[PDB]
């Protein structure tokens, strides 16, 4: 589902992005998150296929 | 849509990027995120795209 | 034997297997079942009390 | 006794952050009396 | 007794994979002179082909928490679910580290596990994990238990890839469940332990037992 | 301080109703004996903020001190030690740390006995305690002896 996943990234964006700097703390989470549940990253990015 | 999706998602990746001053700094953990998005997305990639 | 108290393996007498739980194979942690079929098997594993 | 090892755990790692500081600053000063008088009740329960 | 594991014991990494409807038990193996990377070992077909168990020992020289190791870096204890441990080749004395390259075709986040010379820097660390939830942080680790193992370098899992037709171990974002099977913990001072190389004397004699030198006729 | 000495009262009321080599004083002798350096670190600060009120006392230290007001100095400090040979090097350095020396090196030693003499006192007390009960209750342990 991209279009979902697109408004989903939307928010994690303006989560971890705040007035021009990155918010170290959210993006460290979210990035940990993100590996730790590959699916996220899309079909093009999974390990094998 | 998956345009969009993966576009979304590099945008997310690359604002979760830690800043330059902390990596002058060196921090480790800045360091290990940066070489994380490294990992999953190559230079040649972006350059492609 | 007491309740709750008291941690039991199931073996079958005749065969001598172990009640165990089989390997959840994929696409039903993509369903997301929480369910595990059982099995009888010769070693199972370490949590099967 | 579950609740007093998370607890204890807690402080173990707040300790292991203020190590390397000279000093500890007045928000740590807080929270380190906060979790001590917590244990502190814990410790009198499980005394009871 | 449940028994616990310890700094300073020896113990083999162990794998199960099931091949042909036959489950097998792999043990993680590297050589270190000569290649630095770590493969499998079997040890399922032990009472008919012996495993190369030398090379598949290692050593839990340390067992921190992962703040302290934090400091460690910025500057016989029991196994604590949670703690980062680090492991030494028993027989090249290195450690067991996740590399920054990847062979790997399949996996493309996927990097490589082998050894390392020096323990300096967050590549050699290993946090323990519990596979399941009767374990839990700050508990014992149990020997027997199963634990997922995660880089502290690049907060990977070492993991068991069967993705190509052969048994390969690299570390990647899925996870495997790993046992630390106990060698020895501790021999009592003079006394002969199994895996020890040693000379065998005939009684006190000066004569040891031995085959014929390199290059003989009788193909040693 | 007080907390710790929560710690061991709740070790003491485990204690109770204790026999020779019960398995709660088993127990809890392998607990000491796991965190042994610990245990010691702790018995060396109570020990050295004890002796410290005594020497304190002693003549001999108020002889040391020539300052009318009675505050001795750093330097001075480290002679009163010197003298009673009772503190071993560091353990000066450390109590020198303590000292809360003023902006001339001014000890108040009066206070800097008296700053911790009652919560050690207390918690010595009950450290000791716990030590006599369980070397009475566990007669062969080299571990605890």
């Amino acid at each position: 589902n991209p279009c979902g996943g697109e408004r989903y990234l939307d928010f994690l964006r303006f989560a971890v992005f705040v007035n021009g700097e990155s918010v170290e703390e959210n993006a460290n989470v979210v990035v940990r998150l993100l590996i730790r549940k590959p699916e996220c990253f899309g079909p093009a990015l999974r390990g094998e296929g | 849509a998956i345009m969009s999706f993966y576009a979304a998602l590099i945008d997310l990746l690359g604002r979760c990027a830690p800043e330059t001053h902390l990596i002058q700094a060196g921090k480790g953990e800045a360091l290990r995120i940066r070489a994380i998005l490294r990992s999953l997305v190559p230079l040649d990639d972006l350059v492609g795209i | 034997i007491k309740y709750g108290e008291s941690l039991c393996f199931v073996q079958h007498v005749a065969s001598g297997l172990w009640l165990t739980y089989a390997a959840p194979d994929p696409k039903a942690l993509r369903l997301g079942v929480l369910k595990k079929k059982a099995m009888l098997h010769q070693e199972g594993h370490m949590d099967d009390a | 006794v579950d609740y007093l090892l998370r607890l204890q755990e807690s402080i173990s790692d707040f300790y292991w952050y203020y190590s390397g500081k000279d000093v500890i600053e007045e928000q740590g000063k807080r929270n380190f009396s906060k979790a001590m008088s917590v244990a502190k009740q814990v410790f009198n329960s499980l005394t009871e | 007794e449940v028994q616990f594991l310890r700094t300073d014991d020896e113990v083999v990494l162990q794998c199960s994979a099931t091949v042909l409807k036959e489950q097998l038990k792999l043990c993680l193996a590297a050589e270190g002179f000569g290649n630095r990377l770590c493969f499998l070992e079997p040890t399922s077909n032990a009472q008919n082909v012996p495993p190369d168990l030398a090379i598949c020992c290692f050593i839990l020289e340390q067992s921190l928490s992962v703040r302290a190791l934090q400091e460690m870096l910025a500057n016989h204890r029991t196994l604590l679910y949670g703690h980062a441990i680090l492991l030494r080749h028993a027989h090249s004395r290195m450690y067991l580290s996740c590399l920054t390259t990847s062979r790997s075709m399949t996996d493309k986040l996927a990097f490589d596990v082998g050894l390392q010379e020096d323990a300096t820097g967050e590549a050699c660390w290993w946090t323990m994990h519990p596979a399941s939830k009767q374990r839990s942080e700050g508990e014992k680790v149990r020997v027997g238990d199963d634990l997922i193992l995660v880089s502290v370098s690049s907060e990977r899992y070492l993991h068991l890839s069967t993705a190509s037709g052969e048994l390969q171990v690299d570390a990647s974002f899925m996870q495997t469940l790993w046992n630390m099977n106990p060698i020895c913990s501790g021999c009592e001072e003079g006394f002969v332990t199994g895996g020890h190389v040693l000379r065998l004397f005939h009684g006190h004699m000066d004569e040891c037992l031995t085959i014929s030198p390199s290059d003989s006729d009788d193909q040693r | 301080l007080d907390l710790q000495k929560d710690m061991v009262v709740m070790l003491l009321s485990l204690l109770e109703g204790n026999v020779v080599n019960g398995m709660i004083a088993r127990q809890m002798v392998d607990m000491l004996v796991e965190s042994s350096s610990n245990v010691e670190m702790i018995l060396k600060f109570f020990d050295m903020f004890l002796k410290l009120k005594d020497i304190v006392g002693s003549e001999a230290f108020q002889d040391y001190v020539t300052d009318p007001r009675g505050l001795i100095s750093k330097k001075d400090f480290q002679k009163a030690m010197d003298s009673q040979k009772q503190f071993t090097g560091p353990e000066i350095q450390f109590l020198l740390s303590c000292s809360e020396a003023d902006e001339n090196e001014m000890i108040n030693c009066e206070e800097f006995a008296n700053r911790f003499q009652e919560p050690a006192r207390d918690i010595g007390f009950n450290v000791a305690v716990l030590l006599t009960n369980l070397s009475e209750h566990v007669p062969h342990d080299p571990r605890l002896r």
